[PDB]
């Protein structure tokens, strides 16, 4: 079934993953992009001399550890397995609170 | 002693799942059915514009 | 080195759920403390805040080891 | 040593115990009796 060649696709993409290194470790750099979409500006305070802002926060970048030739549609998984992956170490230098 | 009975199908039930693909990731949308029950509607922060 | 072979030794077999002596007599803790600051005194909500280093000592024999060692100086990871 | 036997009865009793499942799971309800001891009641907010 489908969703059997699914699992065996992500099992075989998730074996032998080392999260510990970005993709092309020893090469080029890999170039990540960034998008944004701003929800809200909330609080603009003179007293802390700061705002606050909610955003939807997106990164896209390539890894071809994690490419896959069998299934030919896109994969929308658990959040939880992002923890099983290596993503950008992305922060913000002016953040008090996030 | 019916308690491992029960323990036998709860293990066999996750036998096998994979909780990373929604059910019927290839053939069909899921439905998802809510309802909610408001237990207490709180006070309302008009400084704030929230609720 | 021979550090880490004490602490395997020390660990294995070894319950952290059971007090030393747990069945035999009570375990005897003597305390310190070191008052680093104590904080404001909040007379509306009737608390104050106080800042310290709290040191506990006991006996577990489970712990015992002989080595050339006395004292095995660890941080908190165990 | 009435550490081995603790030790001993311990293991025992957690070996194969099902966390996911209650006391008499597809038998009868099981009692729990409350206590409360206030240590305070703090900040009575109007
Ligand atoms: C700071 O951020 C990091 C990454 O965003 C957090 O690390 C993540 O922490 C969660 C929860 O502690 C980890 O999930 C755990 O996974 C284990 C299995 O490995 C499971 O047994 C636990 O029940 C739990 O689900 C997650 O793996 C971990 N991810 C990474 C990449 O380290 C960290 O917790 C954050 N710290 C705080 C204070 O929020
Ligand atoms: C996957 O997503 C891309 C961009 O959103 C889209 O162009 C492509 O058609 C999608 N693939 C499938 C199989 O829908």
């Amino acid at each position: 079934s489908n969703m059997s060649l699914v699992k065996e696709t992500v099992d075989r993409l998730l074996k032998g993953y080392d999260i510990r290194l970005r993709p092309d470790f020893g090469g080029p750099p890999v170039a990540v992009g960034m998008n944004i979409d701003i929800a809200s500006i909330d609080m603009v305070s003179e007293v802390n001399m700061d705002y606050t802002l909610t955003m939807y926060f997106q990164q896209a970048w390539r890894d071809k550890r994690l490419s896959y030739n069998v299934i030919p549609l896109n994969l929308t998984l658990d959040n939880r397995v992002a923890d099983q992956l290596w993503v950008p170490d992305t922060y913000f230098l002016n953040d008090k609170k996030s | 002693d019916n308690t491992t009975v029960f323990t036998r199908i709860l293990d066999r039930l996750l036998d096998g799942y994979d909780n990373r693909l929604r059910p019927g990731l290839g053939e069909r949308v899921t439905e998802v059915k809510t309802d909610i029950f408001v237990t207490s509607f709180g006070p309302v922060s008009d400084h704030d514009m929230e609720y | 080195g021979d550090v880490t072979v004490i602490l395997n030794n020390l660990l294995e077999g070894y319950d952290n759920k059971l007090r030393p002596d747990i069945g035999v007599k009570p375990t005897l803790i003597h305390t310190d403390m070191y008052v680093n600051s104590i904080g404001p005194v909040n007379a509306i909500n009737m608390e104050y805040t106080i800042d310290i280093f709290f040191a506990q000592t006991w006996y577990d024999r489970r712990l015992k080891f002989n080595s050339t060692i006395k004292v095995l100086r660890l941080n908190s990871n165990m």
